C-alpha cells in the first residue's frame, strides 16, 4: 500500500505523510476547511439562539461578539441593530468550507500523491532552505495583507466598536492611527506585571489600528525579503532543518500566542468590549465597591472617612504609591480602568467630590449590572460562587474563552517539547534507540 | 470460542437482537410501572414529606425501627 | 487441539453473563428514568 | 588555547562533568541557588508578613514562633497584587520583609530554574544519544508548580493568592480553594487523583510483579539483590513468568507481555493525569469551577431534597464564611 | 478421591481462572459490586440521612451513593433477617442494610482476592510479592470502612459508598479531625504521591533509554517477548540521572523492590493514622501554639488560620450532616468573618 | 531550642545529600 | 407532597380578595423570574442591596404594600423605595424604563402577573430558605 504499517504505526498515521507533499496538502486544505466550517456553522448556531434584547454574554456567544467589535450590527452602547451582518459572515464561511473541503478531499485521495513532479513550483524539499524561506515568505505576505484588511474596515469601511466612545460606547471610524513607532513598539518594552501590562495594556483604538498598520507592512516586508533570500550562516548552524523541526517551531509559537490570548480576553477591556463579552474579572470586583459606596452614601454615610474592621477604609483607601482607590479585597484591582468608572477618577485617583455628587444613574446601574455578572460559574453553567444555588444559568464568555485557550496553549507547549525533542534525535539520528553496538555512554570516562 | 468469532456470527445477533432489547424494555417497564419504587421503598416525587410537615422521617431507634418507618409512611409521607 | 469443536454453554459464558444481563436490566431502567417529571 | 570561548562551550557542554552543568544549567544553577538560599533564610528568620494587605502580619518563620509543620514563607501582600516587587522597589528591607518580598524572589527564581531543569533534562539526553521525552514527563509536575505559583495568582489578580511555601500554608491553600471553587467536584481534579492513585497503584503492580519473578542466582541467606550486576547483557527477571501470573489473576489479554508497552503505560498514566490536575488549577484560576449541583433534586411540591452534594456545600460555606476574617467589606467574594 | 477431582477441576486453566479462592472471591466480589450498582440506581437514603441517593430519585453519577445506616442502628450488622429488618427486604433497604452488605461482602472479597494471588502465585511458581503488596489496600479498607466507625458511635460515620458521599468524608476529617496535620496522613501522601512519581519517572526513563531493535519509528514492535538482552540501556540510564539529579539507580532488582515499598508503606502509615482517629486520638493541635495565641492576640500562623476554617466547617455542616442530633444553631451563634 | 533542633536536622540532611552525591560507591560495570 | 392549587392561591389585592395560579403560570413565572431577576434576586435576596428581600412579610411592611399580585405588578411598572417616597425606575428594571433595561421590553402584563405570582408562591414552598441567604442553602 502507498502507506501502511511499514511506514509508521497506525496511531502515528499522519506522520506517514511527512514526505508526500501532495497528500500533505490535502490535509492542510481539508483541515483549513474544518475551521471555516466551524466558524460558519457556529455563527448561525449562535444567531439561531440569539435574543436581541438581552446581553450577548448572557447567551453563550463568542463569535457574534467578535463581529460586533468590528462594528457590525450594533450601535449606541453595543445595542444590536441589524442581525444581517451576523447571518452573512456565518453563511459565507459555511459555504467556503465546502469549497476548501472539496480541494482537501481531492488532493488527499485523487490528485498527485507527491508534488515535486506534477509541478516543481509547488512540490518542495524540507531541507530546501530556499523553498522553505520562500513559501514562508508567501504566507508572511498573505498574513500581512490581512493585518491591513482590518486597518481598512476601521478607517474606511465602517469603524470598530469603541467602548471608550466620547458620547459613550459606540461604533467609531478611526481616522488617526498612532503610527509613532516610539509609542507603537513602546508596548513591547512594557512590563507584563501589575500596572504596566505589556501588549494587553492597549487601551484605545488608534494604537490598535495604528499598530496593525505597522504589522501589515513590517510583515509583508519580511515576506518579500524571504522570497528573495536564503538563511544566512548562523541561521543555518543554529536550527535543525527537517519536517518535524519546522512543525515544532510553529508549535511553540502558537502555544505562546495561546497564553497571550488567554490574558487578553481576561484582562483587556478595549478589543474585548465588556458590552458584548462580560465585565472583566477586576471590573466586576470594582463594581461591587462602586455599588456599595454608592448605596451607603445615599443612606448618609461619609465614604471618605469610613473606617472598616481593620482600620483601613471601608469604601476608599490608598494604593502603595499614594492614589485613592476602592477599598476591600478589591484593593488588588486598583489597576482597573473602564468607561463607566473613569469620570469619577481625578488626577490622584477617585475624587471624593465627584464620588460625592457626580455619580450618574447610568453608572449606578452599570456597576450593578457588572457586579451581578462577574465571571464566576460552574462547569454545568451555574453562575456565581461554588456555594450558590441553581437558577441563574450563566458563565462569562471571558471565562470560557480564557480556560479553553489556556488548555490548548498548554498542551501545545508540550507538543512543542515533544516534536522538538524528536527532531533533534531524528537529525543526529537516534530517535529509535541506542545503537546496541556503539553505545555512546560506553565510550565516556567513568565519573563514578 | 474466541469472542471475535461469536460477536460476528449471524447466529449470535439472531439471538441477541431479541435478547438484548428484551432485557432493556424489561428494566424500562420496571421503572415506568412504578414497581421499582415499591421494591426499594424509595419515595416518589410526592412522598418525601406530608403536605405541611417540613421535618424529616429520621429513624431514631434500631429495634423498633421497622415499626417506626411504617408510621412515617402513615402521615401520607 | 481437538477437531475444533467448542461447546455452546461454555464456562466464561457465565462470568460474562452475570455481569451482562444485569448491566442491561439497569441501563434500560436508568434511561426510562429520564422521563420522570416533578 | 584552542580559543577560550571555544573551550568554555566545550566544558559547559562537557558530558564528563560529575553534574552536567548544561546551557540551560547556566541559568538554572544561579536562579536555583538564589531561590534556595533566600528560602532557607526566610523560613528560619524572616519576620511577619501582611499577606492580606490589611495590616495583620502572619509570622511564618521558625525564629518567630513556628515549627517545621506550621512554618512557611508567606506570600507577597495583597496591597501589591500582581505588581513586581524586587528588593530595589522598597525604601528598605524592613519594608520588603513586611510586604512579603522574599516570596516573589523565591517563586520567580524557582519557577525559572525548574523550567531550565526541564531544558536540561533534554540537553543531557541529547549529548548522550538517548531519546528525548523524559523532560516531557517532568513537564507535569512542573506545569503544576506553575499553576499553583503563577497561573492561579495571575488569574486571581494577586500573588498573595498563590500557594504559600510551607506545610500548613499549603493546607490553607487547599481548604480555601475547595470553598471558592469546589474542586473535588471538578473533572480535572478527579483525573488528577486517578493519575496519582493509579500511579501509586501501578508503581506497586510493576514493582511487585517484576521483583517477584526474578531469576534465582542468590543464596538462601544472601540478599536477593546481589543477583544483579551493573552492566548486564540479559534480563534479570522472567517477564514471561510475570505475564503468566498476572494474565491468570485477571485474564490474559488484560495483561502486558511487551515490556515497552508496559513502560509506556507506566509513564503515560500519571503524567497524563497530573497534566489534567495542573490544567484544573490553571482553569479554576479563571473561575470555571466544579459542578454545582446545589438544590438539583427537588420534590413534587418544590421542596429541596438534599444529596451528598448539598452536605458538601455546607462544609464549603463554613470555609467560605470563616477564611480571611477581617479582609471582606462587601457581600460577594469577587477576589 | 473426589477432593483431588474437585481440585483438578478448579485449578483447571480457563479464560477466567477459578481456583479454590474463587469459591469465596466471586460470590462476594460480585455481590459487593452488585449491591452498589443496585443502591446507586434504586435505593434511597431518606429514612437514613434525609438524602436522595439514587438515579431513581434524580441523582447523577457524582451525587449517587449507598449511604450508611442510621445512627440508631449503632454498629448493628444489619442482617436481612435480623432484629431490624426482620426478614423483610424493602425495610432492610430503607434502613441501610445495603451498606453492611456491600461493606462486609466486599471485605471478604478482598480476602478471597489476596488468597487468589497467593494461590495462583503458587501454581505458576512465582514469588508472592504481589500479595504482600495488596496488604496495603486491605489495611486501608479495613481501618477506614470498619475499624474507624467501630470506634465512633456507629456505622453512620463510616464513609458512604459514592463519589460525592466520599468528598464529605474528606471535608469532615479536615474539619473535625484536622487530619491534614497528621504525621501519618502526611507519610501516606508522601508515599502515594512519591509512588506515582517512581511510576512516571521509571516509565519515561525506560522508553527514552531504549536500544534500537527495529527499523521502525514506532519502537513498540521491536520487543523480544522472549527475554535475552535488556531492552533498554540500564547503563545509560544510570549516567543520565547521575548527572542531572546526582543520584541514580544501578540495580534493577532494588529499583523495582523500592517501587513496591514506597506506596505500600505509605498506605500502611495512612492507615495507622486513621486507626487512631477512630478513638478520636487525633493530631488536632500544637499546644505551645494555642497557649501563645491565648495570651497574645497578634500572634498569627498559617496554623491558627486553618483551625478557624475548621470551626466554620463544623458549625455550618454539623446540622444537616448529623441529623440524629437535632441541632439548632441560631443565626447569631454561627461563626462568620466580616461581610461574608 | 526548638529552632536549633529544626535547623540542625535540616543541616544534617543537606550534609547527607553532599556525601550521597559526591561520595557514593562508584557504580561499576560487568 | 405536591404543589396543589392551594399552594398557588395567593392574595390578589389589598382588600383580601385572592387569585389562584395554575401550574403553567407558576413554571412560566419561575422562568421569567430567572430571565429578568435571578441576576440580582436569586433565591429571594438582593445582591446589590442585601437589606431588602422578597420575603412576603418584608413586602407586607413595604410602602405601598407589595405583598399581592396588584402590588408587585405596579412595582414592576413604576418602582419605588421602601417608604415609597421616591421613584427608582432609573436604576431598577421596570416597564417605564425598558429602553434602559431591555430584558423588560418583551415583558407583557401577562408576564408581569406570573413573576409576581412566583414571588408569593416560592416562600410558600421553600419557607425560610426563600428569604435568608447562604445560612439556609
Ligand atoms: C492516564 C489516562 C488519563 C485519561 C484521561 C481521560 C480524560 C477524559 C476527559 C473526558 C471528558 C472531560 C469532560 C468534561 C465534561 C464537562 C461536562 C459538563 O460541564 O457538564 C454540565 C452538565 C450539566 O449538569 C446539569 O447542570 C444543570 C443546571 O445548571 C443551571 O440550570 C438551572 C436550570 O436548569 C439554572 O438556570 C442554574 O442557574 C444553571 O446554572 C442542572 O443543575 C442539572 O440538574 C445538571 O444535571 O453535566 C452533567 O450533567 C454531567 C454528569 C457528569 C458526570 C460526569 C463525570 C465526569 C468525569 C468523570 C471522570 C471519571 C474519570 C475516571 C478516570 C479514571 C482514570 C483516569
Ligand atoms: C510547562 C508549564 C508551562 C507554564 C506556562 C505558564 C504561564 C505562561 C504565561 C504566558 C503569558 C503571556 C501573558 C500575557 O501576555 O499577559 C498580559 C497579562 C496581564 O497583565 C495585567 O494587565 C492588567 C490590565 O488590563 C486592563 O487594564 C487596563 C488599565 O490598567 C485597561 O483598562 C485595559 O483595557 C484592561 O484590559 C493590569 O495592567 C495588570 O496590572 C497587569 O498585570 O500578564 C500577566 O499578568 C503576566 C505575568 C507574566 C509573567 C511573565 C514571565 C515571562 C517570562
Ligand atoms: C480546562 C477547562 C476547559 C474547558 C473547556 C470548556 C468547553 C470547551 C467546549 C467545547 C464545547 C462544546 C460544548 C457543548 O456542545 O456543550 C453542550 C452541553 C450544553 O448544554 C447546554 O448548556 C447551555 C448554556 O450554556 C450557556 O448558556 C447560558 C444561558 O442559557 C449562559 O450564556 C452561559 O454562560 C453559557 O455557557 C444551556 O444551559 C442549555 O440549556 C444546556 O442544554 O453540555 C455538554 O455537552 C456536556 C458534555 C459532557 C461530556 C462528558 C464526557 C465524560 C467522559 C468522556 C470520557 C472520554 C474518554 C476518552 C478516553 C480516550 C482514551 C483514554
Ligand atoms: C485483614 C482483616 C480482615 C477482616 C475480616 C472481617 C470479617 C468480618 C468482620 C466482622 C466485624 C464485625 C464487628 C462486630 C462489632 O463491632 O460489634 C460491636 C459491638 C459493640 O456494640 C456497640 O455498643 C456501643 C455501646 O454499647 C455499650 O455502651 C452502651 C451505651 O449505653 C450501652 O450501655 C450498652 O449496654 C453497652 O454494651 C454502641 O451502642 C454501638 O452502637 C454498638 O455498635 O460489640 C463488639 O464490638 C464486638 C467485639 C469485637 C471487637 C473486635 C475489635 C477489632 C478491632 C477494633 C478496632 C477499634 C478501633
Ligand atoms: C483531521 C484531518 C486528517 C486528514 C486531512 C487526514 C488525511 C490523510 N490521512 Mg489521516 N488520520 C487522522 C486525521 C486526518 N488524516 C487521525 C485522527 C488519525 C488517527 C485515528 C489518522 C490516521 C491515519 C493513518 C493510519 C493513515 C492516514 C493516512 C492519510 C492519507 C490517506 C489517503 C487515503 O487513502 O484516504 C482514505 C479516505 C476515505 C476512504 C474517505 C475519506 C473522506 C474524507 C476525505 C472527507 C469526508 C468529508 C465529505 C464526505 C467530503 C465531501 C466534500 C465536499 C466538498 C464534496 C491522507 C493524506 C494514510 C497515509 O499515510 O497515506 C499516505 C494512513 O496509512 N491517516
Ligand atoms: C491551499 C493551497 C492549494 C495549492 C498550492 C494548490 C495547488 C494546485 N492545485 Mg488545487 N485546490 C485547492 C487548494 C490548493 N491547490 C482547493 C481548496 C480546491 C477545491 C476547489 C482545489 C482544487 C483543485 C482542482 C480541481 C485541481 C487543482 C489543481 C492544482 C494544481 C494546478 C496547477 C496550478 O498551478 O494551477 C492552479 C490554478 C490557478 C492559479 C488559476 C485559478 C484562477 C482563478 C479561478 C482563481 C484564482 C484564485 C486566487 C483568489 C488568486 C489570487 C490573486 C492575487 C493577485 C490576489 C496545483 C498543484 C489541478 C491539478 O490536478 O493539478 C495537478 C486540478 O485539476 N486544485
Ligand atoms: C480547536 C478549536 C479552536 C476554536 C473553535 C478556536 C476559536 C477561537 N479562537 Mg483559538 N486557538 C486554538 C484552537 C481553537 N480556537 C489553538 C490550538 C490555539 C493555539 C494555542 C489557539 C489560539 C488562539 C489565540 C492566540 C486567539 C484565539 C482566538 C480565538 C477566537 C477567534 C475569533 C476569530 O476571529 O478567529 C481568528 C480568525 C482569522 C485568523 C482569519 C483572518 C481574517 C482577516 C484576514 C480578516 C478579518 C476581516 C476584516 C477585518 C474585514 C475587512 C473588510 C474590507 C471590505 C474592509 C475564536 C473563538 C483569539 C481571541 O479573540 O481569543 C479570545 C485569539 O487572540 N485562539
Ligand atoms: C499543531 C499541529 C500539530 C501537528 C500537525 C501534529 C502532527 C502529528 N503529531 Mg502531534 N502534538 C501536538 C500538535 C501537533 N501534532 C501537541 C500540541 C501535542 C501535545 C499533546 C502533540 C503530541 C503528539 C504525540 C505524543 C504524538 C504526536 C504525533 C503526531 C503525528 C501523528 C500521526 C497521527 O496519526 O496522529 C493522529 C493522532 C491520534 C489518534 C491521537 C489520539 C487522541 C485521542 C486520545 C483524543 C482525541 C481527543 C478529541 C480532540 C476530543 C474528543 C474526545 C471524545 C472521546 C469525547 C503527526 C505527525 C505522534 C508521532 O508519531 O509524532 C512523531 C505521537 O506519538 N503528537
Ligand atoms: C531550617 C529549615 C529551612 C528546615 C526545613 C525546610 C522544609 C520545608 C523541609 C520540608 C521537608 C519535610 C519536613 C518533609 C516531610 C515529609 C517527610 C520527611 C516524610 C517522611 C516519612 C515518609 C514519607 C516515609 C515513608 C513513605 C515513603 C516511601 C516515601 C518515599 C518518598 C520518595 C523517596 C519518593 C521518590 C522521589 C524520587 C526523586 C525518586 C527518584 C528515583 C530515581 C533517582 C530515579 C532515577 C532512575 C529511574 C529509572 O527508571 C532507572 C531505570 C534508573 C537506573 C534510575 O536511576
Ligand atoms: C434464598 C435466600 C433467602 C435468604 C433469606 C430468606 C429469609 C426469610 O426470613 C424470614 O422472613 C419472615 C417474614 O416473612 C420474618 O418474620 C419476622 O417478621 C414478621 C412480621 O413481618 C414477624 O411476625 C416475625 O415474628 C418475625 O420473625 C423472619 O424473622 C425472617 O427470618
Ligand atoms: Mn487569599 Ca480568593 Mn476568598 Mn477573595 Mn481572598
Ligand atoms: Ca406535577
Ligand atoms: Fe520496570
Amino acid at each position: 500500500r502507498d502507506q501502511e504499517s511499514s511506514g509508521f504505526a497506525w496511531w502515528a498515521g499522519n506522520a506517514r505523510l511527512i514526505n508526500l507533499s501532495g497528500k500533505l496538502l490535502g490535509a492542510h486544505v481539508a483541515h483549513a476547511g474544518l475551521i471555516v466550517f466551524w466558524a460558519g456553522a457556529m455563527t448561525l448556531f449562535e444567531l439561531a439562539h440569539f435574543i436581541p434584547e438581552k446581553p450577548m454574554y448572557e447567551q453563550g456567544l463568542i463569535l457574534i461578539p467578535h463581529i460586533a467589535t468590528l462594528g457590525w450590527g450594533v450601535g449606541p452602547g453595543g445595542e444590536v441593530v441589524d442581525t444581517f451582518p451576523f447571518f452573512v459572515v456565518g453563511v459565507v464561511h459555511l459555504i467556503s468550507s465546502a469549497v476548501l473541503g472539496f480541494g482537501g478531499v481531492y488532493h488527499a485521495i485523487r490528485g498527485p500523491e507527491t508534488l515535486e513532479e506534477y509541478s516543481s513550483f509547488f512540490g518542495y524539499d524540507w531541507k530546501d532552505k530556499n523553498k522553505m524561506t520562500t513559501i514562508l515568505g508567501f504566507h508572511l505576505i498573505v498574513l500581512g495583507i490581512g493585518a491591513l484588511l482590518l486597518v481598512a474596515k476601521a478607517m474606511f469601511f465602517g469603524g470598530l466598536y469603541d467602548t471608550w466612545a466620547p458620547g459613550g460606547g459606540d461604533v467609531r471610524v478611526i481616522t488617526n492611527p498612532t503610527l509613532d513607532p516610539r509609542v507603537i513598539f513602546g508596548y513591547l518594552l512594557k512590563s507584563p506585571f501589575g500596572g504596566e501590562g505589556w501588549i494587553v495594556s492597549v487601551n484605545n483604538l488608534e494604537d490598535v489600528v495604528g499598530g496593525h498598520i505597522w504589522i501589515g507592512l513590517i510583515c509583508i516586508a519580511g515576506g518579500i525579503w524571504h522570497i528573495l533570500t536564503t538563511p544566512f550562516g548562523w541561521a543555518r548552524r543554529a536550527f535543525i532543518w527537517s519536517g518535524e523541526a519546522y512543525l515544532s517551531y510553529s508549535l511553540g509559537a502558537l502555544s505562546m500566542m495561546g497564553f497571550i490570548a488567554t490574558c487578553f480576553v481576561w484582562f483587556n477591556n478595549t478589543v474585548y468590549p465588556s458590552e458584548f463579552y462580560g465585565p472583566t474579572g477586576p471590573e466586576a470586583s470594582q463594581a461591587q465597591a462602586m455599588t456599595f459606596l454608592i448605596r451607603d452614601q445615599k443612606l448618609g454615610a461619609n465614604v471618605g472617612s469610613a473606617q472598616g474592621p481593620t482600620g483601613l477604609g471601608k469604601y476608599l483607601m490608598r494604593s502603595p504609591t499614594g492614589e485613592i482607590i476602592f477599598g476591600g479585597e478589591t484593593m488588588r484591582f486598583w489597576d482597573f480602568r473602564g468607561p463607566w468608572l473613569e469620570p469619577l477618577r481625578g488626577p490622584n485617583g477617585l475624587d471624593l467630590n465627584k464620588i460625592k455628587n457626580d455619580i450618574q444613574p447610568w453608572q449606578e446601574r452599570r456597576a450593578a449590572e457588572y457586579m451581578t455578572h462577574a465571571p464566576l460559574g460552574s462547569l454545568n453553567s451555574v453562575g456565581g460562587v461554588a456555594t450558590e444555588i441553581n437558577s441563574v444559568n450563566f458563565v462569562s464568555p471571558r471565562s470560557w474563552l480564557a480556560t479553553s485557550h489556556f488548555v490548548l496553549a498548554f498542551f501545545f507547549l508540550v507538543g512543542h517539547l515533544w516534536h522538538a525533542g524528536r527532531a533533534r534525535a531524528a537529525a543526529a539520528g537516534f530517535e529509535k534507540g541506542i545503537d546496541r553496538e556503539s553505545e555512546p555512554v560506553l565510550s565516556m570516562p567513568s565519573l563514578d | 470460542r474466541p469472542f471475535s468469532d461469536i460477536i460476528t456470527s449471524v447466529r449470535y445477533w439472531v439471538i441477541h437482537s431479541i435478547t438484548i432489547p428484551a432485557l432493556f424494555i424489561a428494566g424500562w417497564l420496571f421503572v415506568s410501572t412504578g414497581l421499582a419504587y415499591d421494591v426499594f421503598g424509595t419515595p416518589r416525587p410526592d412522598s418525601y414529606y406530608a403536605q405541611e410537615q417540613r421535618s424529616i422521617p429520621l429513624v431514631t431507634d434500631r429495634f423498633e425501627a421497622k415499626q417506626q418507618v411504617e408510621t412515617f409512611l402513615e402521615q401520607l409521607k | 487441539q481437538e477437531p475444533v469443536s467448542y461447546p455452546i454453554f461454555t464456562v466464561r459464558w457465565v462470568a460474562v453473563h452475570t455481569l451482562a444481563v444485569p448491566t442491561i436490566f439497569f441501563l434500560g431502567a436508568i434511561a426510562a428514568m429520564q422521563f420522570i417529571q416533578r | 588555547s584552542a580559543n577560550l570561548w571555544e573551550r568554555f562551550c566545550n566544558w559547559v557542554t562537557s558530558t564528563d562533568n560529575r553534574l552536567y552543568v548544561g546551557w540551560f544549567g547556566v541559568i538554572m544553577i544561579p536562579t536555583l541557588l538564589a531561590a534556595t538560599i533566600c528560602f532557607v533564610i526566610a523560613f528560619i528568620a524572616a519576620p511577619p508578613v501582611d499577606i492580606d494587605g490589611i495590616r495583620e502580619p502572619v509570622s511564618g518563620s521558625l525564629l518567630y514562633g513556628n515549627n517545621i509543620i506550621t512554618g512557611a514563607v508567606v506570600p507577597s501582600s495583597n496591597a501589591i497584587g500582581l505588581h513586581f516587587y524586587p528588593i530595589w522597589e522598597a525604601a528598605s528591607l524592613d519594608e520588603w520583609l513586611y510586604n512579603g518580598g522574599p516570596y516573589q524572589l523565591i517563586i520567580f527564581h524557582f519557577l525559572l530554574g525548574a523550567s531550565c531543569y526541564m531544558g536540561r533534562q533534554w540537553e543531557l539526553s541529547y549529548r548522550l544519544g538517548m531519546r528525548p521525552w523524559i523532560c516531557v514527563a517532568y513537564s507535569a509536575p512542573l506545569a503544576s508548580a506553575f499553576a499553583v505559583f503563577l497561573i492561579y495568582p495571575i488569574g486571581q489578580g494577586s500573588f498573595s493568592d498563590g500557594m504559600p511555601l510551607g506545610i500548613s500554608g499549603t493546607f490553607n491553600f487547599m481548604i480555601v480553594f475547595q470553598a471558592e471553587h469546589n474542586i473535588l467536584m471538578h473533572p480535572f481534579h478527579q483525573l488528577g487523583v486517578a493519575g496519582v492513585f493509579g500511579g501509586a497503584l501501578f508503581c506497586a503492580m510493576h514493582g511487585s510483579l517484576v521483583t517477584s519473578s526474578l531469576i534465582r542466582e542468590t543464596t538462601e541467606t544472601e540478599s536477593a539483590n546481589y543477583g544483579y550486576k551493573f552492566g548486564q547483557e540479559e534480563e534479570t527477571y522472567n517477564i514471561v513468568a510475570a505475564h503468566g501470573y498476572f494474565g491468570r489473576l485477571i485474564f490474559q489479554y488484560a495483561s502486558f507481555n511487551n515490556s515497552r508497552s508496559l513502560h509506556f503505560f507506566l509513564a503515560a498514566w500519571p503524567v497524563v493525569g497530573v497534566w489534567f490536575t495542573a490544567l484544573g488549577i490553571s482553569t479554576m484560576a479563571f473561575n470555571l469551577n466544579g459542578f454545582n449541583f446545589n438544590h438539583s433534586v427537588i420534590d413534587a411540591k418544590g421542596n429541596v431534597i438534599n444529596t451528598w452534594a448539598d452536605i458538601i456545600n455546607r462544609a464549603n460555606l463554613g470555609m467560605e464564611v470563616m477564611h480571611e476574617r477581617n479582609a471582606h467589606n462587601f457581600p460577594l467574594d469577587l477576589a | 478421591g473426589w477432593f483431588d477431582i474437585l481440585d483438578d477441576w478448579l485449578k483447571r486453566d480457563r479464560f477466567v481462572f477459578v481456583g479454590w479462592s474463587g469459591i469465596l472471591l466471586f460470590p462476594c466480589a460480585y455481590l459487593a459490586l452488585g449491591g452498589w450498582l443496585t443502591g446507586t440506581t434504586f435505593v434511597t437514603s431518606w429514612y437514613t440521612h434525609g438524602l436522595a441517593s439514587s438515579y431513581l430519585e434524580g441523582c447523577n453519577f457524582l451525587t449517587v451513593a449507598v449511604s450508611t445506616p442510621a445512627n440508631s442502628m449503632g454498629h448493628s450488622l444489619l442482617l436481612l433477617w435480623g432484629p431490624e429488618a426482620q426478614g423483610d427486604f424493602t425495610r432492610w433497604c430503607q434502613l441501610g442494610g445495603l451498606w453492611t452488605f456491600i461493606a462486609l461482602h466486599g471485605a471478604f472479597g478482598l480476602i478471597g482476592f489476596m488468597l487468589r494471588q497467593f494461590e495462583i502465585a503458587r501454581l505458576v511458581g512465582v514469588r508472592p510479592y504481589n500479595a504482600i503488596a495488596f496488604s496495603a489496600p486491605i489495611a486501608v479498607f479495613v481501618s477506614v470502612f470498619l475499624i474507624y466507625p467501630l470506634g465512633q458511635s456507629s456505622w453512620f460515620f463510616a464513609p458512604s459508598f459514592g463519589v460525592a458521599a466520599i468528598f464529605r468524608f474528606l471535608l469532615f476529617f479536615q474539619g473535625f479531625h484536622n487530619w491534614t496535620l497528621n504525621p501519618f496522613h502526611m507519610m501516606g501522601v508522601a508515599g502515594v504521591l512519591g509512588g506515582a512519581l517512581l511510576c512516571a519517572i521509571h516509565g519515561a526513563t525506560v522508553e527514552n533509554t531504549l536500544f534500537q531493535d527495529g527499523e521502525g519509528a514506532s519502537t513498540f514492535r521491536a520487543f523480544n517477548p522472549t527475554q535475552a538482552e535488556e531492552t533498554y540501556s540500564m547503563v545509560t540510564a544510570n549516567r543520565f540521572w547521575s548527572q542531572i539529579f546526582g543520584i541514580a539507580f544501578s540495580n534493577k532488582r532494588w529499583l523495582h523492590f523500592f517501587m513496591l515499598f514506597v506506596p505500600v508503606t505509605g498506605l500502611w502509615m495512612s492507615a495507622i493514622g486513621v486507626v487512631g482517629l477512630a478513638l478520636n486520638l487525633r493530631s488536632y493541635d500544637f499546644i505551645s501554639q494555642e497557649i501563645r495565641a491565648a495570651e497574645d492576640p497578634e500572634f498569627e500562623t498559617f496554623y491558627t488560620k486553618n483551625l478557624l476554617l475548621n470551626e466554620g466547617i463544623r458549625a455550618w455542616m454539623a446540622p444537616q450532616d448529623q441529623p440524629h442530633e437535632n441541632f439548632v444553631f441560631p443565626e447569631e451563634v454561627l461563626p462568620r468573618g466580616n461581610a461574608l | 531550642m526548638e529552632t536549633i533542633t529544626y535547623v540542625f536536622i535540616f543541616a544534617c540532611i543537606i550534609a547527607l545529600f553532599f556525601f550521597a552525591i559526591f561520595f557514593r560507591e562508584p557504580p561499576r560495570i560487568t | 407532597a405536591e404543589l396543589t392549587p392551594e399552594v398557588l392561591t395567593v392574595p390578589l389585592n389589598s382588600e383580601g380578595k385572592t387569585i389562584t395560579l395554575t401550574e403553567k403560570q407558576y413554571l412560566e413565572g419561575k422562568r421569567l423570574f430567572q430571565y429578568a431577576c435571578a441576576s440580582c434576586h436569586v433565591g429571594g435576596i438582593t445582591k446589590t442591596n442585601p437589606s431588602l428581600d422578597l420575603r412576603t412579610e418584608t413586602l407586607a411592611l413595604a410602602t405601598p404594600p407589595r405583598d399581592n399580585i396588584e402590588g408587585l405588578v405596579d412595582y414592576m411598572k413604576n418602582p419605588t423605595t421602601y417608604d415609597g417616597e421616591q421613584e427608582i425606575a432609573e436604576v431598577h428594571p421596570s416597564l417605564r424604563s425598558a429602553d434602559i433595561f431591555p430584558k423588560m421590553r418583551n415583558l407583557t402584563e401577562k408576564d408581569l402577573v406570573a413573576i409576581a405570582g412566583h414571588i408569593l408562591v416560592e416562600p410558600k414552598i421553600l419557607g425560610d430558605k426563600w428569604g435568608g441567604g447562604k445560612v439556609y442553602y
